[PDB]
């Protein structure tokens, strides 16, 4: 399965 | 300016009685938490900053601090279950749901993102987000005449958060929530953006992974033809979830598998069963196995599409897991098929690869292969072909492998091999 969570990266 | 602050200075600024100093410190915290290389989530939590960020979420007259705190809390909630729990314990769920209605698009997008992380933690936080009433405003954000007018990243984040609201089991999402979400999912499934399509297919795959009643909830909306179309897509991130959804659907009742067949899915399997990506081949063979376990007319449709030679090919050469799936498909075929269909199976050359696969150490695949051979021998008996099949098995080295299986740990392998020898090789 794909990522459960993701951070907003800059 | 706000680059490379220490958490000490961030705390000093947030603890000041100056809203602008608080905003500067919150932006510094956001910039700390938005780096790939080990963002200091635990240090920010230990400093006791979550309550201050949650309070800032509700400062309507200062939208920048709302945005910065939302970004920081999003990145904190993107970590381990304990960090997401720290975010939730601060009361962030209702604050983010309130921000969903913000007049500023970027703030509402960030709230969507944070809620997506929170819900993606797992079943409990998913159902808690739902209980706080996020589905209504989330879906309202998508209630427009044409999705194309929405910003691309905004729509992608909305789709991803919705897919997380559809994700996870034990328990699965509430039935009423799934019914509330499904129409917007069907609409997103016809959107043109690859990411939106991929996440919508992933949501559908989540929703179809369960009892036949959930599969029915999804199938009634008429998405199967669109799922097949996407199965034919060129983007692997789209084909993978579409294939997963189709497989989950064919694990249901024979009528749902027939709905999949009528949409024209089988015509795509010549390529899927030769796809250069291992996982695509594996899941396509698993889908085929769950299709061959159906009715005899469905096995006949599998035959008419010329997919038996492709099953033979996968059984002859493929990654071992795909070969397991092929063995299962063949055993289901032989257990549910007519005599003519099993004879055709033999005529396509299944015997030699099926025998070659008996040398693998996996015990369960050996049991499966022996069951398939027993079914084929029954079909031959019905026609008087027992000896011809026995000779074929002897010529390719299968008899040696069966005789060796006679002395095997597993009781069922033991007994089935001995019985084959006793009944068909005198």
């Amino acid at each position: 399965y794909p990522k459960k969570k993701k951070a907003r990266i800059e | 300016g706000t680059v490379n602050w220490s958490v000490e200075d961030i705390v000093k600024g947030i603890n000041s009685n100056n809203l602008e100093s608080q905003l500067q410190a919150t932006q510094a915290a956001r910039k700390l938490l938005s780096r790939e290389k080990q963002p200091p989530i635990d240090n920010i939590i230990r400093a006791g900053l979550i309550p201050k960020f949650v309070s800032f979420l509700g400062k309507t007259d200062c939208s920048p601090i709302q945005f910065e705190s939302a970004w920081a809390l999003t990145n904190i909630a993107s970590g381990t279950s304990e960090q997401t729990k720290a975010v939730v314990d601060g009361g962030a769920i209702p604050a983010f749901i309130s921000l969903l209605a913000s007049p500023h698009a970027h703030i509402s997008e960030q709230a969507v993102w944070a809620l997506g992380n929170i819900a993606g933690d797992g079943s409990a936080f998913r159902d808690l987000v739902i209980k706080h009433g996020a589905i209504d405003p989330l879906l309202a954000l998508l209630a427009v005449p044409d999705l194309s007018t929405l910003a691309c990243g905004y729509l992608r984040n909305l789709t991803w958060t919705l897919s997380n609201l559809c994700r996870n089991k034990n328990p699965a999402p509430p039935l009423d929530a799934v019914e509330q979400i499904l129409p917007t999912l069907v609409r997103l499934l016809h959107h043109n953006d690859p990411e939106v399509l991929a996440d919508s297919c992933w949501a559908i795959s989540y929703l179809t992974d369960g009892p036949n009643e959930r599969i029915e909830m999804v199938v009634k909306k008429g998405v199967v033809p669109q799922l097949v179309k996407l199965l034919g897509a060129t983007e692997l991130p789209i084909v993978t979830p579409a294939l997963r959804a189709i497989g989950n659907i064919v694990t249901g009742t024979d009528e749902q598998t027939q709905k999949v067949i009528d949409a024209g899915a089988l015509a795509v399997f010549p390529s899927l069963l030769t796809n250069p990506k291992t996982n695509i081949q594996k899941e396509a063979t698993w889908t085929m196995s769950n299709i061959t376990a159906g009715r005899q007319d469905q096995i006949q449709q599998v035959v008419n599409h010329g997919l038996v030679p492709f099953l033979v090919g996968v059984l002859s050469k493929a990654d071992f897991k795909t070969q397991k799936e092929a063995a299962w498909a063949i055993t289901n075929y032989t257990s549910g098929g007519t005599v003519e269909q099993i004879v055709y199976l033999v005529h396509c050359g299944i015997i030699e690869p099926l025998m070659n696969l008996l040398s693998a150490k996996d015990t369960k695949i050996i049991q499966v292969i022996l069951d398939a051979i027993s079914n084929i021998f029954q079909a031959a008996e019905k026609l008087g072909e027992t000896e011809k099949l026995s000779i074929m098995i002897e010529e390719c080295g299968g008899l040696d492998k069966i005789e060796a299986l006679q002395r095997h740990e597993n009781e069922s392998v033991y007994k089935a091999s001995l019985n084959l020898i006793e009944k068909y090789f005198s």
